[PDB]
């Protein structure tokens, strides 16, 4: 195996923290929102092809139970394909204006509800944790820092 | 009335100097700063010259001969050839915001 | 639109007006056209950092 | 680190016109990443400004 038994423990505990039956019986959705909770930020992608259904359209239909859930971790902790800071960084260096990395908040807004995966704007609200003034100015490194931190 | 505005005007004439010639000029410099992440594994780490850079992102990166040349401080492309680059630029920086 | 502390701003409405009167000042039918300009302008919009 | 660095810019004479021309950037690359700006810019600045 490619994760110590013995901390299976730890797992069986957290699962039983959502607000469910938690009788030993989990949806595909919470098993989504497990294993982007807990377990290593994943993607939809990954979500669906790791012991996934890509025919599947419906994520509240399936069921999963709790032993189903350690294959998924230990095959995502071989298959995942994690980019470094550089990339990131990079990234979002390449919507700069002025070269230093302080474009306003807006900039970071649209890229994270239009470009990509188009992220909900309720829900950036809470993670942009810049200063709204004259300025408004937001810079990359400690942000993009803290949110890779995991 | 058309055929007669578009030879005075010079439509057919500047159509074939981009075809034949090489509408896309890139600053050596310029252009690390803008196709890099196309090719990360091909520069070291240190400093190098804008040329020498240039000379092997262009080999890397399976290009004709005839679709480019590199001048002496601008690289120059064929109509198509810089277009195709800035298409596949937007999935690597798609995915590096996915 | 990429300001949005200022969007919609007197500058870039007055834009879209400071045009149409100077047309109407000089701007008519004639024999090939039903609105020609009988005065040749250049705009320059200048652009900060 | 970053004046000494200044002036190793081996600059060339133009066989058609009379104008400067760095082959060798990697001095002016090496300033400003010490002085803390931009290489383009520097460049046109000091071929062009
Ligand atoms: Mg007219």
């Amino acid at each position: 195996c490619d994760f110590s038994e013995e901390q299976t423990a730890e797992f069986k505990e957290a699962f039983q923290l959502f607000d469910r039956t938690g009788d030993g019986k989990i949806l595909y959705s919470q098993c989504g929102d497990v294993m982007r909770a807990l377990g290593q930020n994943p993607t939809n992608a990954e979500v669906m092809k790791v012991l996934g259904n890509p025919k599947s359209d419906e994520m509240n239909l399936k069921t999963l139970k709790f032993e189903q859930f350690l294959p998924m971790m230990q095959t995502i902790a071989k298959n995942k394909d994690q980019g470094c800071f550089e990339d990131y960084v990079e990234g979002l260096r390449v919507f700069d204006k002025e070269g230093n990395g302080t474009v306003m908040g807006a900039e970071i807004r649209h890229v994270l509800v239009t470009l990509g995966e188009k992220m909900t704007e309720e829900e950036v609200e809470q993670l942009v944790a810049g200063h709204e003034d004259s300025n408004g100015c937001i810079n990359y490194e400690e942000l993009v820092r803290m949110v890779l931190s995991g | 009335l058309v055929l007669d505005q578009l030879r005075c005007n010079g439509v057919l004439e500047g159509i074939r100097i981009c075809r034949q010639g090489f509408p896309n000029r890139v600053v050596f410099q310029e252009f690390r700063q803008r196709y890099e992440i196309l090719t990360p594994n091909s520069i070291p780490k240190g400093f190098m010259d804008g040329k020498q850079a240039c000379v092997l992102m262009i080999k890397a990166l399976e290009l004709d001969s005839n679709l480019y040349r590199i001048g002496q401080s601008k690289v120059f492309f064929r109509a198509g050839v810089l277009a195709h680059l800035e298409e596949e630029r937007d999935l690597k920086i798609t995915d590096v915001i996915i | 639109s990429h300001k949005s502390k200022k969007d919609q701003g007197e500058l870039e409405r007055q834009l879209l007006q400071a045009n149409p009167i100077l047309e109407a000042f000089g701007n008519a039918k004639t024999v090939k056209n039903d609105n020609s300009s009988r005065f040749g302008k250049f705009i320059r919009i200048n652009f900060d950092v | 680190s970053g004046v000494l660095q200044l002036g190793n810019i081996v600059f060339k004479k133009e066989r058609n016109t009379d104008q400067a021309s760095m082959p060798d950037n990697t001095a002016a690359q090496k300033v400003s990443h010490l002085l803390g700006i931009n290489v383009t810019d520097f460049t046109r600045g000091i071929l062009t400004p």
